[PDB]
């Protein structure tokens, strides 16, 4: 026990919120309550993990310092540093199992757990290696993080499918009812390799994606995945089951297309939406000539229709919707046209960008 | 009701 | 019979404001509705929860027909609001639902009669008084975090509005903390004092943009009521006997201490850090222009903050729950501020070094 | 600990 450090307080600011991601409420442990700081080489390490995934930031130290490592509480320690003035010198060091915080008059005397009781993941070696922009990534989670599955049974929908097919990055998320799928290319000829982040990883790892201009590398190995954006590194398993596969999804012959205003389209459902089923959000759809005629219905007897002129070229026919499933996709569809492939009343529709094919989206409906 | 897609 | 079609963007604000003393899991379902009346070129929308009601009227230019219902006010508010920006909304009554339809959309909605709408009972204004929405909105502000939540002592679980000459008075006290505010309005008025309760508070507080509106406030026997424009909020007063502020303000404290509202405020914000997380207890301590406050939880964590304080009295050691202190900082919006220390068992006064509008008595914790 | 203040 023998670390010190002296840091700037904005340099640890960032850092300390983007590793306190993975803590959530009140932890299983109290290890994971903690983050590992590590003084060496000359550069801090600041780690935050819930046992399955874990977020590593990399502080450069100026202040002279001495190495060595523990664990201090998360929530207090960030709310320290930030509740400082701005421009604080942040003076940090051990105390035999306390960790003493001085920054002016302010002195803060932190428990500590030991830094060798910190699951630091089981050693692993990668497989697939690769780099692309922090944009391109946080597309493709944004497009197709609303369809994963929460609490399924089936455990392997709990998570997003990350597949690298030929220059392409694709990411894949279904909970049974509906699917989203989105593609991008990442100027790389990539091997044929598919894996399942879990629901809570792949949310942390869109969350560190600032945005910036900055490229991000990933890692995936047997039953890890590592992404490397600045000096920042997320880790996280990877969930171990067969993921169903998108092309069978997808509608074969969806005939019927239609065209509309996404934000038109939007509005009716969002509007006949007031007066579904409360449970089951049962809306039904009728397309005739550039028509479509939206019916909402509740247990109170309560009715709303939505009638709008839309670019329909095909036969009649009507189809039970999860008003809140189609939302859902036409806000994940931030655009001004979108196009739905109708194959019939008892078969999926094909929702994408009328502009765009690299996401597209995939809704079952409902027999009423 | 709801149908599976699978 | 009721009919009218008027513009949503008119619509709109008043919908929202009505819906606000309507809260959650209604027992009557009646309290989860809004009174629509057509009546002679004015639509007027009512919102109660059987305490209070908050009445906004609208004018019609087009043609309707005369009336009343009762409608669903988050069903009809979220179809008005998710409909297109200068839509035209033609609502008709048609059997037991009423039908809202604008353009080429139709909602059907399940309504109430208006006969079983309650009403305020009927009553007579003793004060009667009018001042500007931002001495209102001070008034309100700066005293409605001290209010009691659910205690039972009902009358404690409100605010206390008093008329005393040229000003007007806001008091509010749980039992731990005081708060209190007066604001002159030029204008004479009488001695007069009502508890004004919890939930209508924040609904009154609510009608009020900045300094937008003249308030005209009318107070009753046992209700209150406040108009500012097209809205009329009436809420029944807390019967019961609020205690004496001026009692309650410690008589002679010896020992003035003057510090940076912000700085002051910091140093409370990073000791609770460390502090007990159901007790919230710090120390003070007091010495010649310094004061160090110091905080500990069960898990033995310290937290110590050193400030330079202009203090002139004897040395002495205060607990506190840093809570109440911080509510207390974050209510003076203010460069310094003064705390006035009798000893470790009494209440100290905290409030603005340069005003003395508002004054914050705050009972310590044994140490 | 609280003190009450009446």
């Amino acid at each position: 026990s023998h670390m010190k450090f002296t840091v700037e307080r904005e340099h640890l600011l960032k850092p300390l919120q983007q590793v306190s991601g993975p803590l959530g409420g009140r932890p299983t442990l109290p290890i994971l309550g903690n983050l590992l700081l590590q003084v060496a080489d000359g550069t801090l390490s600041l780690t935050g993990t819930d046992l399955e995934m874990e977020m590593v930031a990399r502080v450069a130290l100026v202040q002279p310092h001495e190495p060595g490592a523990t664990t201090v509480p998360a929530r207090k320690f960030f709310d320290i540093c930030r509740g400082l003035p701005e421009g604080a010198e942040i003076a940090v060091q051990l105390e035999g199992e306390r960790m003493l915080v001085r920054s002016g008059r302010s002195r803060f005397s932190l428990s500590t757990l030991p830094a060798a009781d910190f699951p630091n993941l089981d050693d692993w070696q990668s497989e697939v290696e690769f780099t692309l922009p922090q944009a391109t990534m946080k597309r493709l989670i944004e497009a197709t993080q609303f369809s994963m599955a929460h609490q399924d049974v089936r455990y392997y929908l709990n998570g997003m499918l990350f597949e690298t097919e030929g220059e392409e990055l694709r990411t894949v998320a279904t909970d049974g009812h509906r699917l989203a799928v989105c593609s991008m290319p990442i100027g790389q000829s990539l091997p044929s390799h598919s894996v399942i982040v879990p629901r809570k990883g792949v949310i942390e790892l869109m969350r560190m994606l600032d945005g910036g201009d900055n490229p991000l590398r990933v890692q995936i190995g047997s039953n890890n995945i590592r992404a490397h954006v600045g000096d920042f590194i997320f880790t996280s398993k990877l969930v171990d089951g067969r993921f169903p596969d998108y092309r069978r999804v997808l509608p074969k012959n969806p005939d019927k297309h239609l065209e509309a205003g996404c934000d038109l389209l939007k509005q009716a459902f969002a509007r006949a939406a007031i007066l579904s089923n409360e449970k089951f959000r049962g809306v039904r759809l009728y397309v005739s000539e550039n028509q479509l005629k939206i019916t909402a219905n509740n247990p109170e007897q309560e009715e709303a229709e939505e009638i709008l002129d839309v670019t329909y070229s095909g036969a009649e026919m009507e189809i039970g919707f999860n008003v809140s499933y189609v939302l859902d996709v036409l806000n994940a569809l931030k655009c001004e046209n979108v196009r739905m492939m109708l194959t019939d009343s008892v078969s999926s529709v094909q929702i994408e960008d009328a502009a765009s094919q690299s996401a597209a989206y995939v809704v079952m409906p409902m027999r009423l | 009701g709801q149908a599976x897609l699978f």
